[PDB]
């Protein structure tokens, strides 16, 4: 993945280096974060359910012209082939506030995601319009402590200018 | 081998009886006292060279003279210390051993039947072994009821030799 | 004597090895289960009689010739002496499941069975048949709950069924 | 290459899981013990010059004949390029170290080293030892104690680190074996 | 970052006089002369091109590309000039796989194997955007390239000794071979194509037939296996004064 | 000291479930004449059977869909079938012309749809 | 032999652009 | 009763169970809008010859290989054996439309039937292909907009359960795959 | 000499009984593994010399006595008789894998090999620490786990065959005793 860990020692392999004090600076700081966004990851992963029924019909509000017969949502099956790909995402951004970097996301759901969209006719700001909703929906001292939010959301919006 | 499953059979064996409930509680209770016996195997083997060579180093800072007399007893040359280390190596091997198993079992069969000839025939003192097991049991920096399951073999290997 | 804890300790002395973290996690598998392996030790020695009468019944009704006057458990001397010895292999592979090794199984009891039952002229092949009916009726009381919490243990009574193959094998 | 979080997500990738609550207790030591980590990393690579030289010579005592002619650490050619060669193992084993998993020693380092070491003739039996040498090297560092070179940390134990290493290590005899 | 075998075993990389002719104003480089010029020429055709065997009616398609080498005397835009070539792709190109088209760019213009699969797919990522000058043009203009030949020696099979991974030097021992071969001996069929999307290595004999004169080429094979298998656990004991400690 | 047959079968036994080539399945009937009680739903347990006779219904039509097809005879084409064990006698309208297909021809007859 | 404060493309640039 | 509704399956043989007119109207109104979901499995078991009959000669229609010499619906009852588990298929999903859960389905149909299916040979990427033939005739018939064939049903929307009644149509597909 | 279909019939004819029924299809399970079986077979007698060589040389470092003057395997005379003793145990173990049944190896092989080796002056402390080395190859090479060598499968498991070949291995241990 992509990673702080994995940042400073494939920096230092390109360098034929050992492991200096600048990288050991690097990992007192995934020791010092790790408190904030570890409580968003294990909020998100006992309340996923909720956080993507809500945002699976704030796509269709949007886009009603989506349950138009020839379209991408025609039939129940492909509404639920929607809230599938939308609870792929939130997967993804578990796995990021896990990891503590953007690599499960820019190669489990975003390399080779405009591709599979275009030729499938899926829009992508059907997709945009269901992550900017729950960037929306999080409020400061409710749904996470205020770092917390900090984390959560700029993974959140990582997604939505990758796919814009 | 004298395990807390192995006397409960062999209760059951020397009077011809299948195994009742008296012999169901007493297995019952290594599984529930195993937990904290498996991770004081696990620490002291993590800590067994630091362990060692730090216990070697009591025995030669209380008795001083064992590192400047001559003769084969002393670890005064190069194969002396190395069997003066070898021998606290036997020591925490048959403490690791007897935590696996749940009894002390392994150190009566490989380690204390015939230690009193071995002792007296060879010279050494039993007052040397004892320093290095209470450096062991002042050194594992265990806690709680994992140290209390290391501390229970090692000074039961103290009171053979005292 | 050595149950499976004193079985990895054992070999690991004859090199000098202390045991490696994957042996001791190996080990605690065993404790994790623990409670499980209680109870089909629980369910075979409180059904022990039942288990060898209804075997031994079924087993002179197969084979006849074998309580005729002339037979090998004719005279009540004998009877009783076939009686016991179905007892005997049925409290030592209950000495065996609850060890998790068959170090008391095949040491002080399989051990030489086989020719001490050819120096009496005991027929081995229908001890063999023996093993195998309260082989079956014990591993159809070890899979039944019958107030016990339901689970799924299926690699022990897979364990229990080759304690009895290997109490087969060993008469014949 | 992944490091001991990514491993985690990767397992839960299999079965389509969240990391939750269950999950998330290994990971919240390997972040309860992370100053530990790092104390222990630089006391390899503070020593790591003095550990090779001392392994590669000690390989060159218990077997003379690497040193003869005809042997496969005689020459200068010959022998820098193996002292060369145990700082290659001691440096990707200190990335391993420092991930807390070992996927970057064994892509990288390892993988197709036993091929070329049977196409440049160098002796691999050899070789596993002046590596289990400075396996025991760095037990002794990371533990402090070592007989000279007493290092200052701070109070308590590092027996699952040094223990993790030594799984490090051996992972080289394996894959040259 | 020593490399036993390099300037030792080896010979010296061929190429240009300097770098500081082009900062020259009354000049473009030392210029070399028509015998100093042509016997780079030769270096340059024996490496682009395998040992092809080029006869005088092939050259003469290449007339335009050292007419201009011998005047711009950058080594680097003469390679870009007959990697672009029709002797180029109908040799390299026309009646092959993907990946052997793939594996032989990194032969004839870096000097090493392509270390990856995600290395790999990124060059098919450039043919569904340009064809395969898209390929070309883009290891010419790597740093990889500028840091290692830049605009002054042949790219050249270089013995490095500090290889960012152990298979990239394996996979070089395969793709360049003794100097009585080319490249046109398989029908197509990529060498490194199952290795490389597999992750396994290679064989150890095709290795040391390309290694140089000198350097133990094909000892050290215990007569079992030559690969490693990924599914054992072996029991590695360290001897400590008690006993023996498994450290796993 | 193991007996391979008794615990691979024991093993494959508690594994695989004892349902499954018995071919039952529980067939509903539901009987509704509008009123409220009418309304029972009955849930019991059929083995089904292969019906041989309707497969020829199906097997045979579509074997002349497909006969149809002039974009299913390619891209889908079958295999190359032996003819049978029969033996040529000698005289050709014996061996070329049989008695299993001696004065055989399709008659085709077309209707509304 | 590559003389790392060089450049090739960049050298036909400025010939062409110190002239214009 | 619906506990003994999983009694008449787990015997291996036939016992028949049924509801009163007062024991279903205290059904009905235990569990959620029990008159649409006894209205779909209905809809489906009225035309359940027909949809047997239609899905595995519409495996042929696309894939008419499995007829060819050689193929695995050839000589003469092999067709009638996949016409029986074509039917054994259906009437587990109706039961689990029925019970509402796949409970009864995923452990007494699909478990086993995976290696069951390559130790004969059946060619298990058209079973599924006659599985969604199957899938798109239960969607049409729930929802009323089988185009052959109109039912007479109260309004309303049930379009709840034809996603139900398509998700243990990928359970049979998800199995086999 | 029984195979594991002929132990079957010998206890059906005890009781006078036709085979058929429940142990018919414990039988047709056991075919069903029957390429497993014979797939492993031959990944033991492919590295049959190199197993026999490595567990006589590993028992040889563990006891070193044993190639002293007046040690058991001292002479050539000797050297090559253990060579040839621990090869024959090898051989009747792979005849008790293919027959599926360890009754060849239990009478042709070990009925009276402990009366034999403390008549000729064997120690037996060592037989016993030569083939429990043969163990531990024979469950590497089968779970396809040696680190010296990977042999070519289909996908799949055989773990107990593992069980199988340890318990075969295990009885030469505790004969020679
Ligand atoms: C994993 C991340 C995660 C989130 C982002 C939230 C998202 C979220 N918010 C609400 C639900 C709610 N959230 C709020 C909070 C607010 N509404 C406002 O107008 C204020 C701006 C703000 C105060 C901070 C309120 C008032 C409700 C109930 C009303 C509603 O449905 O929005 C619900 C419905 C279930 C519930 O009530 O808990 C969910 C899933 N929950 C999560 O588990
Ligand atoms: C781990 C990351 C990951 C993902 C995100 C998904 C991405 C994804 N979604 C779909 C597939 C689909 N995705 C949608 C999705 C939508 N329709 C809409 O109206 C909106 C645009 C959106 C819901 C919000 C639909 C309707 C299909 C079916 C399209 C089709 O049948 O071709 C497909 C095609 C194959 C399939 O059917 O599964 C893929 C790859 N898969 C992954 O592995
Ligand atoms: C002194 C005698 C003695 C015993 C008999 C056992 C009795 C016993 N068994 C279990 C607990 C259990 N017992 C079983 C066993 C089975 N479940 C089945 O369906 C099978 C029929 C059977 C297999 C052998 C299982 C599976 C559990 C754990 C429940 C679970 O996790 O599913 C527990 C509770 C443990 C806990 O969950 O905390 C106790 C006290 N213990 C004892 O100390
Ligand atoms: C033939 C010649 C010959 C040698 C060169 C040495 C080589 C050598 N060094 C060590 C062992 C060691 N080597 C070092 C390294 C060092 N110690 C320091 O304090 C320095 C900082 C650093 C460079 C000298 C350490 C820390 C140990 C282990 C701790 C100890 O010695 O107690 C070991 C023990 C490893 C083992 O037990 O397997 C050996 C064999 N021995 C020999 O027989
Ligand atoms: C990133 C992973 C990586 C490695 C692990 C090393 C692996 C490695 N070693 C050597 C090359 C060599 N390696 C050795 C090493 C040894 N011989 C011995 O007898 C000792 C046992 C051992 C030292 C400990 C020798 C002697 C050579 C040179 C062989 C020769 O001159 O013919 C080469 C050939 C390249 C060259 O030198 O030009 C490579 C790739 N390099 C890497 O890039
Ligand atoms: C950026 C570089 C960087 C480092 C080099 C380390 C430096 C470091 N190590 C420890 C802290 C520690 N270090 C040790 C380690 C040891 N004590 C012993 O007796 C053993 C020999 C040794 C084991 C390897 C222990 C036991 C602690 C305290 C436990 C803890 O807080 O983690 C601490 C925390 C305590 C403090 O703040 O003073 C720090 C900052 N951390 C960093 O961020
Ligand atoms: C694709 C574009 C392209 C062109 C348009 C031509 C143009 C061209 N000609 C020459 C190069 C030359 N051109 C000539 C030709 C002549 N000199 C004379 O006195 C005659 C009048 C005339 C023949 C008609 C000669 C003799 C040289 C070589 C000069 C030298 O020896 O340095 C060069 C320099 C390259 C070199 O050093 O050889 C170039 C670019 N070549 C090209 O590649
Ligand atoms: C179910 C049984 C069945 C049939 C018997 C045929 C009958 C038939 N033929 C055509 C329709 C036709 N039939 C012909 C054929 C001919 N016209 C000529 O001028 C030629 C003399 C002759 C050639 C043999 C033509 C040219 C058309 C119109 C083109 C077309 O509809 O494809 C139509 C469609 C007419 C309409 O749309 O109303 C029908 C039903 N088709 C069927 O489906
Ligand atoms: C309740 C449990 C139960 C099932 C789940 C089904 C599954 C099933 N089908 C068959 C058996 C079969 N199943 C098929 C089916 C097919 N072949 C095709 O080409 C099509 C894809 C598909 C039908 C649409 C055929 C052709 C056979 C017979 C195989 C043969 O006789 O060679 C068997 C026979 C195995 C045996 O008897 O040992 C079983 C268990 N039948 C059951 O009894
Ligand atoms: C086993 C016997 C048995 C049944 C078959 C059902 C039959 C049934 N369902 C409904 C009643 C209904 N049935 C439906 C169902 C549907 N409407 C649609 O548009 C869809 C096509 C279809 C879904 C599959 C709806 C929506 C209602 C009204 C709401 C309700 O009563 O639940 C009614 C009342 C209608 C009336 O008032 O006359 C009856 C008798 N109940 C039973 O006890
Ligand atoms: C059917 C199975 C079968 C066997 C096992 C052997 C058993 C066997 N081994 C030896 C003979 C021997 N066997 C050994 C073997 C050993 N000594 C050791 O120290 C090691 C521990 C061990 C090797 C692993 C040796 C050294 C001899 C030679 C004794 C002698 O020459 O007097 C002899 C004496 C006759 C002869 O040598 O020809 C016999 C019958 N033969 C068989 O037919
Ligand atoms: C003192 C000297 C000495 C030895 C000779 C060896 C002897 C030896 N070999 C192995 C262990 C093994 N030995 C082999 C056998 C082979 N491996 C191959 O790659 C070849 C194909 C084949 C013969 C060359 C295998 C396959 C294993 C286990 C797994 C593995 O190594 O990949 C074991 C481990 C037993 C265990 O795990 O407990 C031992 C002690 N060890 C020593 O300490
Ligand atoms: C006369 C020569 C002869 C042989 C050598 C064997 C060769 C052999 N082995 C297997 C087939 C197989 N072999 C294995 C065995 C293994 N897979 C593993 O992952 C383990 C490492 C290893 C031992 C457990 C497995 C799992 C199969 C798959 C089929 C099955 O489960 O039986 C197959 C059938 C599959 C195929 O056709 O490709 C054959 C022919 N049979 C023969 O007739
Ligand atoms: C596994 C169970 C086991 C135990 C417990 C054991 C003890 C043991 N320690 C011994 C010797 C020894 N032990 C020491 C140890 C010491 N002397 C000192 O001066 C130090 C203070 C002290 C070290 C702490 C020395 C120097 C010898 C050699 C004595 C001799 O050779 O006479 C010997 C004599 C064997 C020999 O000559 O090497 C035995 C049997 N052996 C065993 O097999």
């Amino acid at each position: 993945m992509k990673s702080v860990i994995t940042t400073v020692v494939s920096a230092a392999d390109a360098a034929g280096r050992f492991p200096s004090n600048s990288d050991l600076e690097s990992i007192q700081g995934n020791i010092q974060r790790s408190a904030a966004r570890l409580e968003a990851a294990e909020k998100l992963a006992g309340n996923h359910e909720a956080v993507v029924k809500e945002a699976g019909d704030a796509c269709f509000a949007k886009y009603a012209y989506l349950k138009n017969p020839g379209e991408a949502g025609e039939n129940q099956e492909k509404i639920n082939k929607c809230y599938r790909d939308v609870d792929h995402y939130m997967r993804l951004v578990n796995y990021c506030l896990v990891v503590g970097g953007t690599g499960p996301l820019d190669e489990w759901g975003i390399a080779g995601a405009r591709e599979v969209y275009r030729t499938l006719n899926l829009p992508t700001s059907a997709y945009v319009a269901s992550i900017a909703y729950t960037r929306d929906r999080l409020c400061v001292p409710r749904d996470m402590s205020a770092q917390a939010g900090v984390e959560f959301s700029a993974y959140l919006d990582y997604l939505i200018n990758a796919l814009s | 081998m004298k395990t807390p499953i192995t006397e409960a059979i062999a209760t059951a064996d020397n009077q011809g009886r299948f195994l009742s409930n008296t012999e169901l509680q007493a297995v019952n209770g290594r599984y529930q006292r195993a937990t904290a016996s498996l991770t004081a195997a696990k620490a002291l083997t993590g800590s067994a060279q630091r362990l060692i060579t730090g216990a070697a180093q009591a025995v030669y800072n209380k008795f001083p003279y064992t590192t400047q007399m001559p003769g084969p007893a002393y670890a005064s040359s190069a194969i002396g210390k190395a069997k003066c280390a070898r021998d606290i190596g036997y020591y925490l091997r048959m403490v690791t051993y007897c935590l696996v198993v749940g009894g002390t079992g392994p150190m009566d069969e490989y380690l204390v039947a015939g230690l009193e000839e071995i002792n007296r025939s060879f010279d050494l003192s039993p007052s040397w072994y004892i320093e290095a097991l209470q450096y062991i049991k002042n050194s594992h920096g265990l806690s709680g009821q994992v140290a209390n399951e290391a501390n229970a073999y090692i000074d039961y290997a103290i009171n053979t030799l005292s | 004597m050595l149950d499976a804890f004193a079985k990895v300790v054992a070999q690991a002395d004859a090199r000098g090895e202390f045991l490696s973290n994957t042996q001791i996690d190996a080990l605690s598998k065993m404790v994790k289960e623990g409670n499980q392996r209680l109870d089909i030790v629980n369910k075979v020695t409180s059904n022990a009689s039942a288990i060898v009468t209804n075997s031994a019944r079924a087993l002179f009704a197969e084979q006849p010739q074998l309580i005729q006057p002339g037979g090998n458990a004719y005279t009540s001397r004998r009877m009783a002496a076939c009686l016991r010895d179905m007892e005997i292999v049925l409290r030592y592979v209950s000495y065996a499941m609850i060890a998790g090794d068959s170090s008391v199984l095949d040491d002080r009891c399989l051990n030489g069975l086989r020719e001490t039952y050819q120096a009496l002229g005991t027929p081995g092949s229908s001890v063999a048949v023996a093993i195998q009916k309260m082989k079956d009726a014990s591993v159809a009381l070890a899979n039944d709950t019958t107030g016990t919490p339901i689970g799924d243990c299926s690699s022990l009574v897979a364990e229990l069924a080759g304690y009895f193959d290997r109490a087969a094998v060993s008469v014949v | 290459m992944l490091d001991a979080f990514s491993r985690v997500v990767v397992n839960s990738d299999a079965k389509a899981a969240y990391v939750g609550g269950s999950d998330l207790q290994a990971l919240k030591s390997f972040i309860a013990d992370g100053n530990k980590r790092l104390d222990a990393v630089n006391s390899i690579v503070s020593n790591a010059s003095c550990m090779v030289s001392d392994a590669v010579s000690g390989m060159i005592c218990e077997n003379p004949g690497l040193i003869s002619p005809g042997g496969n650490c005689y020459t200068n050619r010959r022998m820098a390029a193996c002292l060369r060669d145990g700082e290659i193992i001691l440096r990707y084993v200190s990335y391993a170290l420092l991930a807390g998993d070992a996927s970057v020693l064994e892509d990288r380092c390892l993988n197709g080293l036993k091929e070329t070491y049977i196409a440049l003739g160098v002796p691999t039996n050899s070789s596993i030892r002046a590596v289990s040498i400075m396996k025991a090297q760095a037990v002794a560092f990371i533990t402090n104690t070592a007989t000279e070179r007493k290092m200052s940390f701070a109070a308590g134990d590092c027996t699952s680190l040094a223990s993790e290493v030594a799984s490090y290590f051996d992972r080289v005899g394996a894959a040259i074996s | 970052a020593f490399s036993s075998i390099q300037n030792v075993l080896t010979d010296a990389p061929l190429g240009t006089p300097s770098a500081m002719g082009f900062l020259d104003e009354r000049t473009e480089k030392p210029l070399m002369g028509p015998s100093e010029m042509d016997e780079l020429v030769y270096a340059v055709y024996k490496q682009v091109f395998g040992n092809a065997h080029i006869m005088e009616s092939e050259r003469a398609e290449l007339r335009d590309a050292e007419s201009l080498f011998r005047y711009l005397r950058d080594v680097r835009e003469f390679v870009r000039a007959l990697a672009k070539s029709n002797a180029y792709t109908s040799r390299f190109l026309q009646g092959n796989q993907q990946y052997r088209f793939f594996e032989l760019n990194f032969k004839h213009l870096l000097g090493r194997g392509p270390r990856s699969l995600e290395e790999m797919a990124s060059h098919s990522a450039l043919y569904a955007e340009g064809g395969f000058e898209a390929v070309i043009d883009a290891i010419l203009d790597s740093d990889e390239y500028a840091q290692e030949f830049g605009s002054t020696v042949v790219p050249y099979c270089r013995f490095k000794g500090e290889y960012p991974t152990n298979e990239e030097f394996n996979r070089m021992l395969v793709l360049k071979g003794a100097n009585s071969t080319s490249d046109k001996a398989g029908k197509g069929r990529s060498k490194l194509c199952y290795s490389i999307a597999a992750g396994c290595s290679q064989n150890w004999l095709s290795m040391s037939k390309a290694l140089p004169f000198g350097t133990e080429k094909g000892t050290g094979f215990n007569l079992i296996s030559s690969s490693r298998n990924p599914a054992a656990r072996p029991r590695i004991g360290t001897k400590i004064p008690g006993g023996v400690v498994f450290s796993s | 000291v193991v007996l391979p047959v008794a615990r691979a079968g024991l093993a494959a036994t508690a594994k695989k479930n004892q349902y499954m080539g018995t071919s039952v399945a529980p067939e509903i009937v539901l009987t509704d004449k509008g009123s409220d009680m009418s309304r029972k739903v009955k849930t019991e347990d059929k083995k089904v059977a292969a019906d041989q006779a309707a497969a020829m219904g199906i097997l045979a039509n579509m074997s002349l869909y497909a006969s149809l097809n002039p974009v299913k005879r390619m891209t889908y084409k079958a295999k190359e079938q032996a003819p049978a064990y029969v033996k040529k006698t000698g005289n050709p309208v014996e061996d070329f012309y049989p008695s299993s297909w001696r004065n055989m021809a399709p008659v085709i007859s077309l209707s509304a749809n | 032999r590559r003389t790392v404060s060089f450049n090739a493309r960049v050298a036909r640039n400025k010939s062409q652009a110190k002239k214009i």
